[PDB]
RNA sequence: UCGUGCCCCGUGUGGCGAAAGGGAAGCCGGUUAAUAUUCCGGCACCUGGAUGUGGGUUUUGCGCGGCAACGCAACUGAACGC
């Protein structure tokens, strides 16, 4: 038999721990990013360490 | 030429070649009164076909279930018969 | 009439010849 | 090959199959 | 990279739907011309002798497929 | 005494048909300009008829009783002769040296061989010729 | 990154066989076929059946993995297990000789032979299968044909006499609704039966009624799965009749 | 009473929304109760009855022709097998530097 | 379908343990103040999946050729074994 509990162990499901506002922190303002913008069509960001 | 070759309600009368189940559904029973067998009254009417088989064929053709055959006998579990210990040790 | 295309292949279960059949081993389970 | 006889034979086998399927201490 | 030795096969390759582009490379020292068509997997090259028929083959190539002549310098 | 004669049954030991059973149609001991060695023109079975049991349907039996034949020029060194002999009247001069030189005659010859071999198999005789060799 | 393995994705995850489905649901084959008929799980066909199962033949039945996982949450599985446990308790009471306890446990079994209704309630199934009364009216053709056919059959273990009488009751109630609202449009005396065409709320409903004779039950049909269809169509027609009688402002049941 | 139309998956899968397989040759959905034709009436019109009669007649004729052709093929196969067996019995009787 | 069962099989038992052992697959050119077989351009490959087209096989149903070693763009194959 599968579990059919008489009470939930956790009353409230927790929110997404890694949502998009925590994923994207801020872009990079260095000359590497600024060169890549014009020469590579590439934007450089500083993001969360846990994000893929 | 290849493009032209690619360019070039259902019926229960003719079915696809591929089966759905244990066998392919046969052609239906003949539902027609022969000219000898016509009658002139509703009282003497000879009903034709079987409505149970008609509904069963309708279900199979529409695909709600697959065509299976009846299993009249199932293979019994192979067992060995022995005498009980009390009946073996009965003494008189 | 039986089809002549049928043939019999008896198996002899002596030592060294064909594989022993599956017998009741309930005495030795 | 009389079509009336062929249809009567077909209906005869059909009805035959239908009836044959429906049938010391 | 694959070399196509059949004009008919090159025509079907150019009429294939994956043909992004084609280019013309003329080598005058060797007196040769190369038709290079770019597809999804392979770049197909047809090698012909420099001739008016070779120049005319561009007309029998599909008009939808873009064709460009290779300049003398591969500018980055 | 000579034993690579007409209707002699042999086993093919080299080539694509290694292990197959053939019947000799025409022995050439002296040799040919194309084949300067002792050889033979043979016909045999490439795909044997399958096993048939008592509870099988007649359509499945008729499907599994088919025989795929082949015709071959074969060296004597690539044949293993058998003591069995398969005398078939339909195989008399069905193939020659000219048969293998143009394609079409090979398929009507194979059709003739298939017909006669299936008739002999349905007769129920010469069961060793139709059971495949297990090696 | 890491190399995928063969047969771990695609049609192998998209389909499963009937054996894998019954092993997943831990059901007996009659219960599985009954639940599939009631919930509308239909047989499927992969493009290559060997990619799903290497032992699959042309007679192998395939279903959707998501369909089986949807069946996994059906409340009727608990009802099946409860009824099996209750039958074991009844057998225990009969074997120990507690006849009063056996009767008291048997009145909780809700048998079709004593109630005239299906053993398991399909009310939650009806709403899931027919989101709209228009869908109910569109399946009423098959529903009415099925019930009008089984109104004239002898009793079996699959469909008992009280159940057949209930089918007759529902057919008569629907006929009374049609008579009162004057919704019957066409009729046809064919060689196989009487065709009736009615018009209920813009939907044309055509069904076939056998002539009143001894109907022959043949061995070429699966009568037990036909009986499961009878239970489903009975449960549907009860709600359809209630909605129609309430719509024309009559007391249901009459 | 109860009136319809008025983690568990409350959302049904799209696999259930897929339509069932139809065994019809054209691939279209077969109706549950198809509309009958006037030739199926208990007191049918003459033209409809004659049309149905000739269709079933030609079907029976071609079926009988097919089964007679198959019987001829089977008896020819048995005759060929018998002749080959007779020939086998007769053969066994006769055997007994560059 | 006595509908709530039956059949087959044996070989055991899980995990960790190598940036020098075994191992699916990427090269060239250019580019930064500092990275590059990782960026850019060009040209590829591997693994897995789904499903088309072309071509192949088949009315002698599951290819053809070579004496042979074997060849050819394909050319059915579950359990169980080598």
């Amino acid at each position: 038999l599968s579990r059919a509990p008489k009470y939930p162990r956790k009353s409230i499901p927790h929110e997404p721990r890694l949502d998009e506002h925590k994923i994207i922190i801020h872009p990079l303002n260095t000359e590497g990013a600024l060169k890549k913008i014009e020469e590579q069509n590439t934007l450089v960001f500083i993001v969360d360490v846990k994000a893929n | 030429q290849l493009a032209l070759q690619k360019i070039e309600e259902g019926d229960d009368t003719v079915l696809r070649r591929k089966q759905l189940g244990k066998f392919k559904l046969p052609e239906k029973d003949l539902e027609l009164v022969l000219p000898d067998e016509l009658e002139d009254s509703l009282r003497r009417l000879k009903p034709e076909g079987n409505l149970l088989k008609d509904r069963y064929r309708s279900m199979i053709v529409r695909g709600k279930l697959e065509a299976r055959r009846k299993i009249p006998f199932r293979k019994q579990a192979k067992t060995k018969l022995t005498e009980k210990w009390t009946f073996k040790d009965f003494r008189i | 009439p039986k089809n002549p295309l049928l043939e019999k292949r008896p198996r002899n279960f002596g030592i060294g010849q064909d594989i022993q059949p599956k017998r009741n081993l309930s005495r030795m389970v | 090959l009389v079509p009336e006889t062929l249809l009567k034979k077909r209906k005869s086998q059909e009805k035959a199959r239908a009836e044959r399927a429906a049938a010391v201490i | 990279p694959q070399e196509v030795s059949d004009i008919k096969k090159f025509i079907e390759i150019c009429r294939r739907k994956d043909a992004s582009s084609a280019r013309i490379k003329k080598n005058p020292k060797t007196q040769q011309i190369k038709f290079k068509v770019r597809c999804q997997r392979f770049l197909y090259t047809l090698v012909l002798k420099d001739s008016d028929k070779a120049e005319k083959l561009k007309q029998s190539l599909p008009p939808n497929l873009q064709i460009k002549d290779v300049p003398k310098r591969n500018k980055r | 005494m000579k034993f690579l004669k007409t209707s002699r049954v042999c086993l093919v030991t080299r080539g694509r048909y290694a292990g197959k059973k053939v019947v000799i149609i025409q022995p050439v001991d002296q040799g040919t300009k194309s084949h300067p060695y002792g050889h033979a023109l043979v016909a045999g079975i490439e795909r044997y008829p399958s096993k048939i049991t008592r509870r099988m349907s007649k359509a499945r039996i008729e499907k599994r009783s088919k025989i795929k034949p082949f015709i071959k020029v074969i060296n004597y060194n690539h044949l293993m002769p058998t003591r069995y002999t398969l005398e078939l009247e339909g195989l008399k001069a069905v193939i020659n040296a000219d048969t293998f030189k143009e394609p079409s005659q090979r398929e009507e010859a194979k059709k003739t061989v298939k017909k006669v071999l299936e008739d002999r198999y349905n007769s129920g005789k010469n069961r060793w010729f139709f059971t495949p060799l297990r090696f | 990154g890491k190399a995928k393995k063969k047969g771990k994705s695609g049609a192998a995850r998209n389909y499963m066989t009937r054996t894998q489905a019954v092993k997943k649901l831990q059901l007996s084959l009659p219960d599985f076929r009954k639940l599939c008929i009631w919930k509308g799980i239909y047989p499927r066909e992969p493009r290559d059946r060997r990619k799903v199962n290497k032992s699959a033949t042309a007679s192998t039945t395939f279903y959707y993995t998501k369909d089986i996982q949807y069946l996994l949450h059906e409340p009727l599985l608990q009802k099946f297990r409860e009824q099996k446990a209750l039958e074991k308790k009844i057998s225990r009471a009969l074997g120990r000789g507690d006849v009063s306890n056996a009767a008291r446990l048997e009145r909780n079994a809700n048998l079709p032979e004593k109630t005239g209704k299906p053993r398991y309630t399909l009310n939650h199934i009806i709403r899931e299968r027919y989101p709209t009364f228009q869908d109910a009216l569109r399946d009423l053709d098959d529903c009415l044909s099925m019930l009008f056919l089984f109104a004239n059959l002898p009793s079996t273990t699959a469909v008992p006499a009280k159940m057949i009488a209930r089918c007759e009751r529902l057919c008569h109630e629907f006929q009374h609704y049609l008579i009162v609202t004057h919704s019957l449009r066409k009729s046809f005396l064919s060689i196989k039966g009487i065709y009736y065409q009615a018009n209920i709320q813009g939907e044309d409903i055509l069904w076939l009624v056998p002539y009143k004779f001894n109907q022959r039950i043949v061995g070429d049909v699966d009568f037990r799965i036909m009986g499961t269809f009878v239970e489903f169509y009975m449960t549907l027609l009860g709600f359809v009749n209630y909605r129609l009688y309430t719509s024309i402002g009559l007391k249901y049941p009459p | 009473t109860y009136d319809p139309w008025a983690p568990d998956p409350l959302k049904k899968p799209k696999t259930l929304e897929q339509k069932p397989i139809s065994l019809a040759a054209n691939g279209k959905s077969v109706p549950a109760v198809p509309k009958p034709t006037g030739g199926y009436s208990y007191n049918p019109a003459f033209t409809d009855y004659q049309q149905r009669l000739m269709e079933e007649s030609e079907k029976a004729i071609e079926a009988e022709r097919k089964r007679l052709q198959e019987l001829e093929l089977e008896r020819q196969k048995m005759e060929a097998a018998a002749r080959s067996a007779a020939e086998a019995e007769a053969a066994e009787a006769r055997a007994e530097k560059p």
